[PDB]
RNA sequence: CUUAUGACCUGGGCUACACACGUGCUACAAUGGACAGAACAAAGGGCAGCGAAACCGCGAGGUUAAGCCAAUCCCACAAAUCUGUUCUCAGUUCGGAUCGCAGUCUGCAACUCGACUGCGUGAAGCUGGAAUCGCUAGUAAUCGCGGAUCAGCAUGCCGCG
RNA sequence: GGUCCGGUAGUUCAGUUGGUUAGAAUGCCUGCCUGUCACGCAGGAGGUCGCGGGUUCGAGUCCCGUCCGGACCGCCA
RNA sequence: UGGUGGCGAUAGCGAAGAGGUCACACCCGUUCCCAUACCGAACACGGAAGUUAAGCUCUUCAGCGCCGAUGGUAGUCGGGGGUUUCCCCCUGUGAGAGUAGGACGCCGCCAA
RNA sequence: GGGGCGGUCGCCUCCUAAAAGGUAACGGAGGCGCCCAAAGGUUCCCUCAGAAUGGUUGGAAAUCAUUCGCAGAGUGUAAAG
């Protein structure tokens, strides 16, 4: 729809474009202000040109179809590059130096 | 290129299939048709001697019609081969469609022969 | 066509967002297209005009 | 229709000069596009195929055919006789209509797209494609779809070798 | 023992990880969350230190720098609270875990092995079995704020309202 | 030597019939209680069916054969 | 050259090469009979734009497949022996997988 | 192949069976005491099993597409034809 992904239609547009992969709340709000399309709209009943002038700005920033693969390529680069950080990523152990005695059930 | 069978080659199996059940002897000869995409032929065959009694076609040298491939020509060639049966009269003939389906120009030939008077 | 068991088929034009045309049939009557084959960058030959792309391995601490 | 006009006018002449065919009707021609649904049924819910049938009759222009399983295999708990998968063949103006929709709207609307696979060939000039999403043309009512099983696409040509089909499908419009 | 259980030096380890126990912190939400506005404390610290205002930087912070050996100056804009707008009961504008990217400070040095910022991603978790604990009023429960230790590092401790 | 029985979690028995689900006590592990241990209270895994072969979409459970045990009989001179 | 037949594929499967004005067939488009458990490739429907590409017909070849007696044997009827769970002699009879080669068609009947 | 004990007693299929039919044994192998309102009757139309290659859920095989493929597959059920 917007960039591949659909949008929950009955909500505010600022909350709704964060469901796409690549922009959070703060980054969404400033591109939405540059878009100039109100920023307090229900996306169910906006019009087509204010729908469409954000396409060009999300084209020149970057989203899932590119961020997913570049973070994948960078992380497998870190994998086979031979780093301690890469081998920790491989083995599922924590990476940011946290202790493995008592925690990190988020991984493994 | 995908193997598309020849329509005539597929037709031979159905014609042999129907010919296994029936054949045209003396004083009970076999009707025979051809349904080429441009012309319709009719033939009368005696099997015990391998000879033909009478025959007709759309490309006969007379009664040519701009149809020459339609049901009007089918009726005309049917009653043509009906009088061809009549002069050396058999007055009886068994039916044998040539691996076709009894609905179209073959049917036109059939009731052409019927009302012209070759008893089936 | 066994009638009734097939849905209705009719002429149904295409409006891309870029405004490109296409003489198309569909079961519906009208389709809004967000991105066409003349503007989606892979079918723009090879990234003709839709790109924000590039990748380097840069090792620069000179500031 | 438009594709038929372009194929008659320019596609077939260009390739017949390119392969130097003596008879101009030795030209390769796309024969049938068949769309085959497959459900991992195995007696889980009857309504999966009973939804995919009328989804595919909206994707194409006519009703599909519920395929019949050949033999039972208990490796899926598949009893022979209960229905699995759907199929529909497309030909005539219909095939060019569907390929039109494909090239025009469908592949650009995939969530992520790189070039179509280089060597999905049979070895004898046929091609097979696998897509993961039902979102082919945008006027499917996308809110009604529940399951996410995409489609299987089989184009059959009169190509005897892979190279002629490979070259002709380029000017058909398949990216590579 | 002085031809090492004594010294010197570099690097590593004291921070590991299939699991278990304890003590704490934070959540599972609308007596809420986000955004704007309005306030109202005590108690301490500051000279190889506190470092104002102003300017730059989205922000961590950076720059020139006022004053203060302090009931003058600085740390230092307290928060909870109240008023209004919005969200409309969902794994969510809850929750932020873990990760990728780009940075800030300190320090010879931030990889094992620091903290912080802007990003993007967004985890489990929708009140917790058998059990079991603290607490007789400014207490409990919640709300922030100081200090020590100190190049940098606090959810811990001590104390303050 | 013949005939008939059974061969299942570590142990003991169901399921072995229902061809189309592998279960129950006990044991073991973890947590709770107790000063500690034992009782007692919460949680959890396990076997993939004596073996081999054959039928069927599909065998623990159908049919043969091999092995292990048990019961019965092995008589008339 | 087309239609239809009989002969054990000695008829085939292969590999190559030619043909189409006529005939045959690919083709054209489903409108009305009729149809596609979905569809004019399929059934039919009614034409004739170009096409020997395929189908089909002829030309060549022993690669495969097929047919194939001659003299040899194995076996065996009947006699006759022997050291006899099996061997031997004679009058006959005649194995097949092996080659000599044959064959990559023979005869009609109706429409050119 | 003394009786007892064991096993068997009717019907169907193959081998034993000596190239017609038949042919015994406590000889060698299996099945049957049904099922099918169509798994019949006619009419009409097709054609397998397996393998190779592509295709996602999806594979060792679910469903498609192509090619090879005399019969390996089916033929309600035992074997034979």
């Amino acid at each position: 729809r917007i960039a591949g992904v659909d949008i929950p239609r009955d909500k505010r547009v600022v909350i709704s474009l964060t469901y796409i992969f690549g922009i959070g709340r703060t980054t969404a709000q400033q591109v939405l202000k540059e878009a100039g399309v109100s920023e307090d709209t229900r996306v169910r009943d906006l019009t087509e040109e204010e729908l469409g002038k954000i396409r060009d700005i999300i084209d020149k920033l970057k989203v899932e179809g590119d961020l997913r693969r570049e973070v994948s390529l960078n992380i497998k680069r870190l994998i086979e590059i031979g780093s301690y950080r890469g081998i920790r990523h491989r083995r599922g152990l924590p990476v940011r130096g946290q202790n493995s005695k008592n925690n990190a059930r988020t991984r493994k | 290129m995908i193997t598309k069978t020849s329509k005539n080659a597929a037709r031979l199996k159905r014609h042999a299939r129907v010919r296994a059940k029936l054949s045209g002897t003396a004083e009970r000869p076999r009707l025979n048709v051809f349904r080429s995409n441009k012309h319709i032929y009719a033939q009368i065959i005696d099997d015990v001697n391998g000879v033909t009694l009478a025959s007709a076609s759309t490309l006969d040298k007379d009664l040519n019609v701009e149809s020459t491939g339609d049901t009007s020509a089918a009726t005309k060639v049917g009653e043509l081969v009906a009088k061809r049966a009549a002069e050396k009269g058999i007055s009886d003939v068994v039916f044998d469609r040539g691996g076709y389906l009894y609905h179209g120009r073959v049917k036109a030939l059939a009731d052409a022969a019927r009302e012209a008077g070759l008893k089936f | 066509m066994k009638a009734g068991i097939h849905p209705n088929f009719k002429k149904a034009t295409v409006k891309c967002a870029c405004g490109n045309e296409f003489e198309t049939g569909s079961v519906k009557e009208e389709v809004r297209v967000e991105i066409c084959s003349e503007c989606h960058p892979f079918y723009t030959g090879r990234q003709k005009f839709a790109s924000a792309d590039g990748r380097v391995d840069r090792f620069n601490k000179k500031y | 229709n438009r594709l038929k006009e372009k194929y008659n006018k320019e596609i077939a002449p260009a390739l017949m000069t390119k392969f130097n065919y003596d008879s101009v009707m030795q030209v390769p021609k796309i024969e049938k596009i068949v769309i085959n649904m497959g459900v991992g049924d195995a007696v889980q819910n009857a309504k999966a195929i009973d939804s995919a049938v009328e989804e595919l009759t909206f994707i194409a222009g006519q009703k599909p055919v519920v395929t019949r399983a050949k033999k039972s295999i208990a490796g899926f708990r598949l009893r022979e006789g209960m229905p699995i998968g759907a199929k529909v063949t497309l030909r005539g103006e219909r095939m060019y209509d569907f390929l039109d929709k494909l090239i025009s709207v469908s592949l650009p609307r995939v969530r992520d797209f790189r070039g179509v696979s280089k060597k999905s060939f049979d070895g004898r000039g046929n091609y097979t494609l696998g897509i993961k999403e039902q979102l082919i043309f945008p006027e499917i009512d996308y809110d009604k779809v529940t399951k996410v099983r995409g489609m299987d696409i089989v184009i059959v040509t009169t190509a005897n070798t892979d190279e002629e089909a490979r070259e002709l499908l380029t000017q058909v419009g398949m990216p590579f």
